[PDB]
RNA sequence: CUUGAGUCUCGUAGAGGGGGGUAGAAUUCCAGGUGUAGCGGUGAAAUGCGUAGAGAUCUGGAGGAAUACCGGUGGCGAAGGCGGCCCCCUGGACGAAGACUGACGCUCAGGUGCGAAAGCGUGGGGAGCAAACAGGAUUAGAUACCCUGGUAGUCCACGCCGUAAACGAUGUCGACUUGGAGGUUGUGCCCUUGAGGCGUGGCUUCCGGAGCUAACGCGUUAAGUCGACCGCCUGGGGAGUAC
């Protein structure tokens, strides 16, 4: 609807979910997908394969863009980390930077203790 | 610590002669200078224990010094004093 | 190593990620190590060398 | 981690990420932090590397 | 009387300024028996990082050995220039001069 | 008198202390753009947050706390403890060419001071984490473990509390007694033409001999062999309780 040919793809690898937010170079989302809401969930959402169909849906959604090239922003651990970017560039979209943004403190926060089982 | 100056000024004044530090008299003296001097530095701060820690090792060890000038020679020890203004 | 203005130097022992190289990597000495450590830390705060990749 | 290599040829290359940062580094802060734990469990680790 | 290797990057576009500066600041200095070893104008450069905008500053040496009183007056006026950005200063080690 | 102890000279390493600045990463919060139906969480869930537009993403702003990497079998400190960078003020330790003092030393009941965390008072601060507390879940029950929140507190100044598995569970000082491998720091010699090799002081890991030990083990940094001073124990419970 505008044609970009070329914007960026983030991934939330999240240790629980996957979702894939596509967007221009500056910063403007024109689609997004999340393994959540590819359907299965919880057991099943959080597996290396749901990114796939994720990442996937997420171009059906923005491919109408007339995109052509993309970077990619990966940022978090578990599953979808690596399988959301093949599946991507996979469906033909021209891929160029894989750069990692997880955050990284240089030991600031407290982290939460949490399971103890 | 101390001035490598201010040292070797107060060497002389109380020294022997020349060249020597170990004289009593000048050691002596030389801890008084610190004790004093960190009388400013202490007034402000406070907090700064182990720095403290320090102070008082000249003190105790200033009393030790002059003490035993004492025992060795009661008059370089009471003339000692004067100069220094000490023992109450 | 012993300067920071020295970025050619430091750059050697820094990773691609911008964190500095280990010692048991370089090989480098200890002694010499920390004083290199103290050098690219206030290197990167002079903004002569970066902190990570990012910025 | 920055990652941009001329001529199309899909290859990955996720040495970068998993050699320092990335997990390791996330893994790490997930739970709470250490405190005490540190100065031990993972100097516990020197009693291994010795031998 | 100590030594100092004093470093200051001014704002791009405040360039012209960077002269003008640093004859004020080694006046100061030499003013009171001061005593500057090493002047060197590296002029606009590149930043690592943008440093709170913009990705280029304009570094100067100084390496001047002078009485704290005087230097530290000078650490001020850095904060009183929004001229004037980022400003590190260590301590003698002997007089440096040269290179860099 | 000089070998103990100390002073001076010159060097050396250091997260030793007090004060004041300051930098980058990240979290959270506020505002706005893009964008759309989920996000979040778990073993599943659910509470919770979402169409009043979240999450994601981008931009700008506010703020508090802690300083990835370096980093270590590391270093400093009486102990407690102390990690970004810079300045100011300041303590101790070590080596060595030596110079100086001349037993000025060791220990120490009472005394004086320093004391983790939690806690207490006054006034600040408050992002993250989190006793209490409130929900959701699990369970036979679950005043818990898990999830969603969240107050004190955690941060600061000043005053108090004085405790800990305050542990090497090993008082301090000094002298002796086979060796091996390594770390850190000072220094001397060596075509140093070298990464370097050899010595030689300080501090420090692991292994181990004699010897010691009930055994485990300790083993020149002893729990071996000795001397000086101090602290403490005398069966379990009752009790570190009562008065
Ligand atoms: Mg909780
Ligand atoms: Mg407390
Ligand atoms: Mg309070
Ligand atoms: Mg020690
Ligand atoms: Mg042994």
């Amino acid at each position: 609807r505008k044609q970009v040919s070329d914007g960026v793809a983030h991934i939330h690898a999240s240790f629980n979910n996957t979702i894939v937010t596509i967007t221009d170079r500056q910063g403007n989302a024109l689609g997004w997908a999340t393994a959540g809401g590819s359907g299965f969930r919880g057991s099943r959402k959080s597996t290396p394969f749901a990114a796939q169909v994720a990442a996937e849906r997420c171009a059906d959604a923005v491919k109408e863009y007339g995109i052509k090239n993309l970077e990619v922003m990966v940022k978090g651990p578990g599953p979808g980390r690596e399988s959301t970017i093949r599946a991507l560039n996979a469906a033909g979209f021209r891929i160029t930077n894989i750069t990692d943004v997880t955050p990284i403190p240089h030991n600031g926060c407290r982290p939460p203790k949490k399971r103890r089982v | 610590s101390l001035s490598t100056e201010a040292t070797a000024k107060i060497v002389s004044e109380f020294g022997r002669d020349a060249n020597d530090t170990g004289s009593t008299e000048v050691q002596v003296a030389l801890l008084t200078a610190q004790i004093n001097h960190l009388q400013g530095h202490f007034a402000e701060h406070k907090k700064d224990h182990h720095s403290r820690r320090g102070l008082l090792r000249m003190v105790s060890q200033r009393r030790k010094l002059l003490d035993y000038l004492k025992r060795k020679d009661v008059a370089r020890y009471t003339q000692l004093i004067e100069r220094l203004g000490l023992r109450r | 190593e012993i300067d920071y203005k020295d970025i050619a130097t430091l750059k050697n022992y820094i990773t691609e990620s911008g964190k500095i190289v280990p010692s048991r990597i370089t090989g480098t000495r200890a002694k010499y190590q920390r004083q290199l450590a103290r050098a690219i830390k206030r290197a990167r705060y002079l903004s002569l060398l970066p902190y990570t990749d990012r910025h | 981690i920055k990652v941009r290599e001329n001529e199309p040829f899909d290859v990955a290359l996720r040495r970068f990420k998993r050699s320092c940062e990335k997990a390791g580094v996330l893994a790490e802060v997930r739970r709470r932090e250490f405190y005490e734990k540190p100065t031990t469990e993972r100097k516990r680790a020197k009693a291994s590397a010795v031998k | 009387m100590r030594h100092y290797e004093i470093v200051f990057m001014v704002h791009p576009d405040q360039s012209e300024q960077v002269p003008g500066m640093i004859e004020r600041y080694t006046a100061a200095i030499t003013g009171a028996e001061g005593k500057i070893h090493r002047l060197e104008d590296w002029g606009r450069r590149q930043l690592a990082y943008p440093i709170n905008k913009l990705h280029k500053a304009h570094y100067v040496l100084m390496n001047v050995e002078a009485p704290q009183e005087v230097i530290d007056e000078l650490e001020t006026t850095f904060r009183f220039n929004d001229a004037v950005i980022r400003s590190m200063v260590m301590r003698t080690k002997h007089a440096v001069t040269e290179a860099s």
